[PDB]
């Protein structure tokens, strides 16, 4: 039995163009615990991405928080990409500063 | 202090 | 009280790629205070809250040796389960356990628990009576019968009602009042376009702890139980949490809607509206 990850991408603080911030990728509801998480800026892998320890929920599913420093601009695009065996292909989720 | 687990 | 002492255990096999990865993670009142991670050359129980540094070398030694004992017992269980389930020897599998005690303000056990899952599904659980087992499937019946025969429930009750409770007390003398930590949400409403004559009002709550919170939108005094969109509460990464709830409303009617934020940290619930800049 496999559980498909849910994903949220969002800033630690309300974004302000030109202001240093933190971009989070919160991944939950997955099983098995092996997972591969990338964050992307304008289509290219961000090299320095940190990971919380992995934990699990009452329903046994695992969750983890990936995060990276970033300074949003009006036009830069950010995403989080997740590869997990419950999914045929990696799932990508774009940052939306309104969400 | 966690318990000592017994075999399944 | 109340207080809680919880342990989350994970054992993951990876045939051909190393020994199983084993982890014990302990929480005093939902805050991690200890951790054993087998994925190291000289693995040791380590304090995960600075207050736990109060504990002397004798504690960490004992806890470490118990952890390594547990780890090797789980190594065995993983093989046992392949048999029970007629599974190949080549695949990765996981055992998880949740074990602990919730203790009331009077220092008595409110609830004790001991539940297992194999590959993310219920396997077996000690019932609330601290006397019987619930087996989730045919393989779990084997474990159940073995544990009934050996009086495993009685061993667990003794741990849950005594040891677990007594340790929780001792940990608290070192790090309590910390667990009472509360951070109140700060809220604001943002405004966003929609096609035609509709707009979106998004009520944000930021910087709160613990994660439990409720956001509601009201039109003229009645909660909008329908068409309210929200996100699952999420970590900011600094120990606090975020959430938002939004509603689509008619352009020009923004001042008819009110957002309410309920959180244990607040003196009273917050009430706010879209505040357009002058
Ligand atoms: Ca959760």
């Amino acid at each position: 039995i496999q559980k498909t990850p849910q994903i949220q991408v969002y800033s630690r603080h309300p974004p302000e163009n030109g202001k240093p911030n933190i971009l989070n990728c919160y991944v939950t509801q997955f099983h098995p615990p092996h997972i591969e998480i990338q964050m992307l800026k304008n289509g290219k892998k961000i090299p320095k991405v940190e990971m919380s320890d992995m934990s699990f929920s009452k329903d046994w599913s695992f969750y983890i928080l990936a995060h990276t420093e970033f300074t949003p601009t009006e036009t830069d695009t950010y995403a989080c990409r997740v590869k997990h065996d419950s999914m045929a292909e990696p799932k990508t989720v774009y940052w939306d500063r309104d969400m | 202090s966690i318990i000592n687990f017994e075999k399944l | 009280g109340p207080h809680s002492l919880r342990y989350f255990v994970t054992a993951v096999s990876r045939p051909g790629l190393g020994e199983p990865r084993y982890m014990e993670v302990g929480y005093v009142d939902d805050t991690e205070f200890v951790r054993f991670d087998s994925d190291a050359e000289n693995p040791r129980y380590e304090p995960r809250a600075r207050w736990m540094e109060q504990e002397g070398p004798e504690y960490w030694e004992r806890e470490t040796q118990k952890a390594k004992g547990n780890e090797q017992s789980f190594r065995v269980d993983l093989r046992t389960l392949l048999g029970y389930y007629n599974q190949s020897k080549g695949g990765s599998h996981t055992i998880q356990v949740i074990s602990g005690c919730e203790v009331g303000s009077d220092g008595r056990l409110l609830r004790g628990y001991q539940q297992y899952a194999y590959d993310g599904c219920d396997y077996i659980a000690l019932n609330e009576d601290l006397k019987t087992w619930t087996a989730a499937d045919m393989a779990a019946l084997i474990t159940k019968h073995k544990w009934e025969q050996a009086g495993e429930a009685e061993r667990l009750r003794a741990y849950l009602e005594g040891t677990c409770v007594e340790w929780l007390r001792r940990y608290l003398k070192n790090g309590n009042a910390t667990l009472l930590r509360t951070d109140s949400p700060k809220a604001h409403v943002t405004h966003h376009s929609r096609p035609e004559d509709k707009v979106t009002l998004r009520c944000w709550a930021l910087g709160f702890y613990p994660a439990d919170i409720t956001l509601t939108w009201q039109l003229n005094g009645e909660e909008l139980i329908q068409d309210m969109e929200l996100v699952e509460t999420r970590p900011a990464g600094d120990g606090t949490f975020q959430k938002w709830a939004s509603v689509v409303v008619p352009l020009g009617k923004e001042q008819y809607y009110t957002c309410h934020v309920y959180h244990q940290g607040l003196p009273e619930p917050l009430t706010l509206r879209w505040e357009p800049p002058p």
